[PDB]
């Protein structure tokens, strides 16, 4: 603690009388590292996707992640800081977001109530946006550990491997459906929040955007769900016992 | 007891209520303003016409000034204004539109360029000069030649009434709302402030100031068909006829608006028939030429009225479940044109009457809309009881006399409040008062005592019935056309509604939160301030301004070139007591002639008429002659009063 | 018969000890051009002169009315019965706000807070001659400030926030755009700065969840979306 | 949302004109599922730490619990409940504890200042309670969906594999201090927020419930350090790259 | 001008002045008082000796 944060708390105000501007770099970073996120999800939506295109593509993607072009046969551990850091932006965007969450029963009641007596899409939508976050809390935080920590275990073999035979379908399941529904919501917030787009015409803007938002989640989900069946069979046909398929792709350039 | 002071309190908070308020705030007096409702919700910000004032800014404004705006008005007023009122009237509301304008009000300026433009006359096209542009902009409304009606878009009330009501706020007003006065203190012939009730509460609450200002709105709910809010009831009225010393004046001089949407009474502005509104009949005939040949459908509002019920009375009305009415046809205007310029009157008769006035006809009728009469005043603003000071629509300061002019109205509220706002400041500034614990403990105690024998009551007549009932004997026997024998026939049932009215009894027994306690105390006000109104148009027998009598078609100077004024000395007393202040007409910069509109010669001359216009000519013109400007002349035809800090000249475009 | 309507009603005064939370039922039979004004009037001259509620004008443009229809804050005077394909229409008291009695909620001192808290009033440090020629203002400049000057103070943006109605000192939509009024008003003089110590905090325009049902709502069809963003945007820039 | 829960929101009170009894009902809960991860913690520190007493007393109690005296070899999938369970209750207690997080700026601020001004015991517990929590959030997540997920992986060579060869040591330290401090002070607290054992000197209890906190919290700190290098070490020496070490101690009993 | 009014006004918030105070409410009367610190924390309070009274 500081003289200025003694001041600021006991006064209310900062030291030249003006009040903290802390709130708004919160907010900032808040949709900072929301749209991050968003992004990301994005791009990572089609990345692990490739495996519809072959396990040539999905092994190529992998490998140049891990910086191939570079390297050897390339070093995972790469994907290792890769990782960190999204997890690290994932831990602070929960962070600040987490100010939003309705935080005990008066509210949780009364906006519920609201709710569903509004019958109104946008204020729903923030719910799912409420829900689909808290439970990322848990859903994302396993995944991310994997990804950080077992970067040589990526691939059309070793990824299918985990996804069947180590039980990780029912989590990316579900994950899947929490994660873009967020996303996609959340970016679509974000751009009338900010009103980046709005024009002359904000109204129609916003209209597009909603439209947009829809078609997005809708793509994203149905490509996921293709991607999900990929991993799904594959998986479901490594028998062998005397094959290591959880080191099997890495086991090929080191 | 529970007892508050200011040194100024305004009971009121509209236009004029908060201007006044503003006006004492400003300088150092504490001041309350008590109201019915949330003050920014008062009728005032109704108005979408706009606001009369000789700026001058406009092309059709060019030339205009104080002169103009003042003669429109005399002659508007049929002869039974306080012309000297006129005068400090048409002088202050220039720099009324310019303070609200740096108030904020987003008043609509005027912008270099040429624009369609509809004049009826020549529905040709207007030019505006580049040295205007940027300047407040004026519109064609109230029937003047020169056009002077300011206006901030379709919302003028709305966006003046914030100004305002943020003035006060900005300046530390106390503004009590859900709070209402039901009686004045009073003793010795002064006024000590108010006994308020509380509607949430219940409480009552003795108000006491060194001075009291009443600018309670009109009294248009006594009738069934109005324009008026649910809240017009005149119980501001009521309070001061209650005191059997206040006055009030020309009760009877009520004005009505032609095209009201029915039943309803949601105003459709007078855009309408100027931009080339049709009326038609129950077979789709454009009847105005068939009366008013020249003007047709542009005749003044109050011939259009006439008409409309003539024609009903003809037997070419619709016939409808709630009475008859007629059609206003708008469509012939065009879509493009409604959609752009009325957009704002074809969302009311959507949301209210169900359609689109560019596909279909609205059914209209004319209904009470302005209250000239209210407590009666000197040219300050203060009732014949000491300390009690009214502005606005709720007064008779008289500047409209049986005729208001559209667009005078709102002009009046925020002026009269700018004036009587400074005499009001002045008296409880200068004045010392003499509080007596048991003069506001009799009051109190008093209507603590009536509130509570209503509440008990085993009478067996309902309120609403008896409300009601009043609404349609008024809509019935006093609006438009008025006649002898039903004007007696309503006075009698009036004052037969009054007595039932106190054999009252109401089911909910509560004291707080009580609407049905509510109209209890109310209806028997309304009833007391309705009877001003018929008995008033009874004995006055004569035709003058909306005062229209069948039976005596013609104006009357040589016998009713006066004012009534109603009192009720007498508390036992079921019929209002009336006399008569006759209007000198030696003091008058204008004598009595013809209005303008309508029949002609239709007068019946006053001799001292004429003299006076002689006099007029003669000073006139030998000042006229010795180079004199028309400030000097005005002068030596009428010298008025105005407050030192409203004393100015008014600039204008081209000095 | 017009068809008969259920009119399901929230009563409850807080003021009486003996009063609990419940619903009443009326049956109406609905008229041309019915309203909700029409309809709570005719249940209190009739039926139940228990019933507590505020209209005005009748016609749209006080904003006293504001009340929940079936869901949404609307205004009762401006609600057509004919819109409702079930005859079954529920009336709440606008949420957010203290409640008097029945559907009758204290909007109009909220306001009065909500105005001296943004400071609601034209700020200029010489104050101009009223009876000398008005400063000119463009045209447009001044249609702009009309458009949201004409908020009516009706609350139901207030009651259809849900963030609001989480978090009571959230200042509200109403009063973000009355910032916005005067911002872009040339006879203020305040700056951002100015208007940054007025809602630059988690009360103020951080406050906003962007649920927008605000915007949904306003029946001045207030261009709130957008010129909320344009208020965050701006205040996120300060220092 | 029913007509009472319409009442309550839009009126403050019950139908009956009473205060709702959630909040009770809310409280009781989390101190309820806080007090049962309390004691599972405990218990949890000792079975995991049989290592310490051999791979022959750790297989022991690892078979024992897949409820070895039933079934053949013993069912992992009981793991797989038991597991569900604890994360059930996990989730629940996160979500009701969470409420009381300090939830903005000026919240977090002030109570900030406050603490460091202070530098008062119970009150610094609390904020380290806090931020624990709020770690849990992903480290906790990720632990309890292994084990519900790969149970049959349990064992003296299987868990040391995981804590070396899958990177686990530094989740697990991490939470080890986390879980640990959060669950000692919590119980702490929990027992001087409802006074079970104040008696008719409860100044002189709490201070011993104070030095009884402590200890607890060194020991299993201590314990849980042994017990963690033990796994260390047997990690360490897997370095033969024929043996399956993962699977190695279920393929053993099936 | 400020004016308050009230049918009773106390001067003192100590044991003498609140006691009043209850005296005059109790029948009706709107009672103020008026006090230079919390009315709790006056001198009063400082009494450890006992009230004499002949039980
Ligand atoms: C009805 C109407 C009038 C109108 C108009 C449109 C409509 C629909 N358009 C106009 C226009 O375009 N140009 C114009 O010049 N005038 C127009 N008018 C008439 C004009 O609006 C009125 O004359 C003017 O607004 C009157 O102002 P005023 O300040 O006098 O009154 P108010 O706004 O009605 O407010 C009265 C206040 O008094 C309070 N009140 C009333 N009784 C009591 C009691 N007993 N106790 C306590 N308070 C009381 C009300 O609550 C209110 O605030
Ligand atoms: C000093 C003392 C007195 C005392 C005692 C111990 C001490 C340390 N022990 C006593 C005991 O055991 N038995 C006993 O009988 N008496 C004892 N005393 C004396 C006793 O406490 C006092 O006589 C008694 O408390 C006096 O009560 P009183 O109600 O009169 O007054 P108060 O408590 O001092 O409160 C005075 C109030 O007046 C307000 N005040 C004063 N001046 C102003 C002005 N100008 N304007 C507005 N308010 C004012 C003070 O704020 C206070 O509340
Ligand atoms: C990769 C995963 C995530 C993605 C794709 C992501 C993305 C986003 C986006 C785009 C926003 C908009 C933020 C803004 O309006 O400024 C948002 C809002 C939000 N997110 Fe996330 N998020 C992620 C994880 C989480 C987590 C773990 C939490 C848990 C606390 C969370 C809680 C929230 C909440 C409650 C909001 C609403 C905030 C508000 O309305 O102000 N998010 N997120
Ligand atoms: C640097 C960070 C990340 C990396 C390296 C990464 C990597 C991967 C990879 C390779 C897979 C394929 C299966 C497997 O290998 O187990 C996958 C699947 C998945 N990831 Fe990520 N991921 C990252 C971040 C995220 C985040 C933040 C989320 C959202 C919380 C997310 C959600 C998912 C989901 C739902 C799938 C399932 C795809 C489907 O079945 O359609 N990932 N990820
Ligand atoms: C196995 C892990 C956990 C254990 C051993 C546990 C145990 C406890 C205990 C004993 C309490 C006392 C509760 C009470 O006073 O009623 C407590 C408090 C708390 N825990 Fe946990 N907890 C666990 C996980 C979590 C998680 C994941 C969160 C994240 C939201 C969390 C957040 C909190 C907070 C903030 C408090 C303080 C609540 C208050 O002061 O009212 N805990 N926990
Ligand atoms: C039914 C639930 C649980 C089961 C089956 C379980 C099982 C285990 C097992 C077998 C290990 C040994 C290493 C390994 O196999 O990877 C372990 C270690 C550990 N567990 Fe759990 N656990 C459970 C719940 C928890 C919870 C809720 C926490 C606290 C958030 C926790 C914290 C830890 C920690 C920190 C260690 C490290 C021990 C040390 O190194 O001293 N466990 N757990
Ligand atoms: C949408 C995600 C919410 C973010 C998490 C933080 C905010 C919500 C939790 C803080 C307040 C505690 O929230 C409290 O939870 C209990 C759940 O047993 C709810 O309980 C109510 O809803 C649940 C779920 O539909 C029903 O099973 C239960 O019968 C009902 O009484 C309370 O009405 C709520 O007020
Ligand atoms: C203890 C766990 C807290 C539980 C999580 C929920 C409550 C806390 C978050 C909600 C409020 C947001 O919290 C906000 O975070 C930022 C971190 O960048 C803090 O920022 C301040 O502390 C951080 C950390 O010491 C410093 O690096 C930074 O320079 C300083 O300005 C704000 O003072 C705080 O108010
Ligand atoms: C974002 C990302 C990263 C960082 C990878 O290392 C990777 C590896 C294999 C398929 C998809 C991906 C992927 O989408
Ligand atoms: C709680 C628990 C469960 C449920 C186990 O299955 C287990 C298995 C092996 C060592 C420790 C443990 C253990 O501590
Ligand atoms: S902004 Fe719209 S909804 Fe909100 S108070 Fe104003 S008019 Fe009503
Ligand atoms: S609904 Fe509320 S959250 Fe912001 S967008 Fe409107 S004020
Ligand atoms: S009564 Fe005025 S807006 Fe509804
Ligand atoms: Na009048």
């Amino acid at each position: 603690m500081t003289n200025e944060s003694i001041l600021e708390s006991y006064s209310g105000v900062t030291p030249e009388r003006k009040k903290s501007r802390m709130p708004a770099k919160l907010d900032w970073w808040q949709s900072a590292t929301g749209l991050f996120l968003g992004l990301f999800m994005i791009g990572h939506m089609f990345f692990v996707s490739t495996i519809l295109l072959g396990d040539n593509v999905m092994l190529w993607v992998t490998k140049k992640f891990e910086l191939d072009f570079i390297f050897e046969g390339g070093k995972p551990i790469v994907v290792s800081f890769l990782a960190a850091f999204v997890f690290a932006v994932f831990i602070a965007h929960a962070f600040l977001a987490m100010r939003k969450f309705p935080i005990n029963y008066r509210q949780y009641l009364t906006f519920k109530t609201h709710k569903d007596l509004m019958r109104h899409g946008d204020t729903t939508l923030w719910w799912i946006q409420a829900m689909t976050g808290f439970a990322m809390f848990f859903l994302g935080s396993v995944h991310l550990y994997i990804m950080m920590t077992q970067p040589q275990t990526i691939g059309p073999v070793s990824s299918s491997f985990r996804m069947v035979s180590e039980w990780m379908w029912p989590l990316y399941l579900v994950l899947l459906f929490a994660v873009i529904l967020h996303g996609s919501v959340g970016l679509y917030r974000l751009a009338v929040k900010w009103g980046w787009f709005d024009g002359e015409t904000p109204d129609k803007t916003r209209a597009n955007l909603k439209k947009l938002k829809t078609l997005m989640s809708a793509f994203l989900i149905v490509l996921g769900l293709l991607t999900f069946g990929a991993y799904v069979k594959k998986g479901l046909e490594q028998t062998d016992p005397n094959i290591d398929y959880k080191y099997f792709d890495y086991k090929r350039t080191h | 007891m529970k007892v508050q002071y200011c040194d100024s309190l305004v009971i009121g908070g509209g236009l004029a209520g908060l201007r006044a308020a503003v006006a004492t705030q400003q300088k150092g007096l504490s001041t309350i303003v008590l109201s019915l409702i949330p003050v920014k919700r008062s009728h005032s910000a109704a108005a979408q016409g706009g606001m009369q004032a000789s700026l001058g800014n406009s092309k059709m404004s060019d030339g205009d000034n104080e002169d103009l705006h003042f003669m429109d008005t005399v002659k508007g007023s049929d002869w039974g204004c306080d012309q000297k009122v006129a005068r400090m009237f048409v002088n202050t509301a220039p720099k009324a539109i310019r303070e609200l304008a740096a108030w904020g009000v987003p008043w609509t300026r005027i912008h270099k360029g040429d624009r369609m433009a509809i004049i009826n006359a020549q529905k040709t096209t207007i030019t505006e000069e580049d040295f205007r542009h940027g300047l407040i902009h004026s519109r064609d409304f109230g029937g003047t030649k020169k056009w002077r009606t300011c206006y901030t878009a379709d919302a003028t009330g709305h966006t003046m009434l914030f100004a305002v009501a943020n003035e006060c706020l900005k300046l530390g007003v106390s503004i009590q709302d859900r709070k209402e006065a039901i009686a004045l203190i009073h003793q010795d012939g002064k006024c000590y402030g108010a006994v308020v009730r509380d509607l949430v509460t219940g409480d009552i609450i003795a108000y006491v100031a060194k001075g009291t200002l009443i600018a309670t709105g009109g009294y248009g709910r006594i009738y069934k068909n109005t324009t008026n809010a649910v809240v017009c009831e005149g119980t501001g009225t009521a309070i001061a006829l209650e005191t059997g010393i206040a006055q009030l004046g020309n009760m009877e001089a009520v004005q009505f608006h032609p095209t009201p949407l029915f039943p309803s009474g949601i105003l459709l502005t007078e855009g309408c028939r100027g931009d080339g509104g049709i009326l038609r009949d129950v077979d789709g005939h454009r009847f105005m030429p068939d009366y008013e040949p020249e003007k047709k459908e542009l005749a003044s509002r109050d011939v259009v009225s006439r008409r409309m019920i003539e024609h009903i009375r003809k037997g070419k009305g619709v016939q409808s479940p709630y009475g008859q009415h007629l059609w206003l046809d708008i469509s012939i205007l065009g879509r493009k044109h409604i959609e752009t310029n009325l957009r704002d009157v074809q969302e009311i008769c959507e949301y209210f009457a169900g359609i689109d006035p560019a596909e279909k006809w609205a059914p209209v009728l004319p209904m009470q809309h302005y209250s000239m009469g209210g407590i009666r005043t000197d040219y300050r603003g203060e009732a014949k009881l000491k300390g009690l000071f009214s502005a606005g629509e709720a007064a008779c300061w008289d500047m409209h006399g049986f005729n208001r002019l559209g667009g005078n109205s709102v002009s009046e509220a925020v002026v009269a409040g700018m004036i009587v706002g400074e005499y009001f400041a002045e008296h409880c500034a200068n004045t010392q008062v003499d509080l007596e614990t048991k003069t506001l403990e009799k009051f109190v105690k008093g209507q603590e005592a009536y509130m509570k024998s209503l509440v008990e009551s085993k009478g067996t007549e309902d309120v609403f019935k008896i409300k009601n009932r009043m609404k349609d004997v008024m809509d019935d026997n006093v609006g438009i056309f008025r006649d002898g024998p039903h004007l007696e026939k309503a006075v009698k049932e009036l004052e037969e509604l009054y007595k039932k009215s106190k054999n009252v009894g109401i089911k909910n027994k509560r004291l707080h939160a009580n609407p049905e306690l509510e109209e209890a105390y109310r209806v028997p006000m309304m009833l007391k301030v309705a009877l001003c109104v018929a008995k008033g148009a009874l004995d006055r027998t004569e035709s003058r301004g909306a005062h229209n009598r069948e039976d005596y078609p013609k104006r009357d100077d040589i016998n009713w070139l006066n004012r009534t004024l109603a009192s009720w000395p007498n508390p036992e007393q079921t019929l209002p007591t009336l006399e008569y202040e006759a209007l000198d007409v030696n003091e008058m910069e204008i004598a009595p002639g013809y209005r303008g509109y309508g029949a002609k010669g239709n007068y019946i001359e006053n001799p001292l008429s004429v003299k006076r216009q002689e006099e007029i000519d003669k000073i006139q013109s030998e000042l006229e002659a010795a180079g004199k400007d028309r400030h000097a002349i005005q002068e030596a035809l009428m010298p008025y009063e105005l407050p030192a800090k409203y004393k100015a000249r008014n600039e204008r475009l081209g000095d | 018969m017009g068809r008969m309507l259920t009119i399901r009603v929230f009563k409850y005064d807080p003021q009486s000890a003996v009063s609990k939370p419940h619903f009443q039922e009326y049956k109406i039979e609905e008229a041309p051009s019915m309203t909700i004004f029409i309809v709570l009037n005719m249940i209190r001259e009739t039926y139940d002169p228990d019933l507590n509620f505020d209209f005005v004008c009748r016609a749209g443009i006080c904003g006293s009315c504001g009340m929940m229809i079936n869901g949404r804050p609307s205004l009762a005077c401006r609600t057509l019965t004919k819109d409702f394909e079930d005859g079954v229409i529920t009336l709440l008291p606008l949420p957010a706000f203290k409640l008097i009695k029945d559907l009758s909620v204290d909007t109009g001192n909220w306001f009065n807070g909500m105005s001296q808290r943004v400071e609601s009033w034209i700020h200029a440090q010489k104050e101009h001659d009223i009876s000398k020629l008005e400063e000119r203002i463009e045209p447009e400049v001044a249609q702009e400030v009309f458009e949201l000057d004409r908020c009516i103070e009706c609350g139901c943006c207030i009651a259809a926030c849900g963030t609001k109605i989480m978090r009571e000192d959230f200042v509200g939509a109403a009063g973000l755009n009355r910032v916005v009024r005067f911002m872009i008003d040339p006879h203020d003089e305040r700056t951002d700065e100015d208007y940054y110590e007025l809602i630059g905090d988690d009360d103020g325009v951080f406050g906003c969840m962007t649920l927008l049902a605000c915007h949904d709502v306003c029946p001045k069809n207030l261009p709130l979306q957008s010129k909320i963003a344009y208020l965050r945007r701006k205040m996120v820039s300060v220092n």
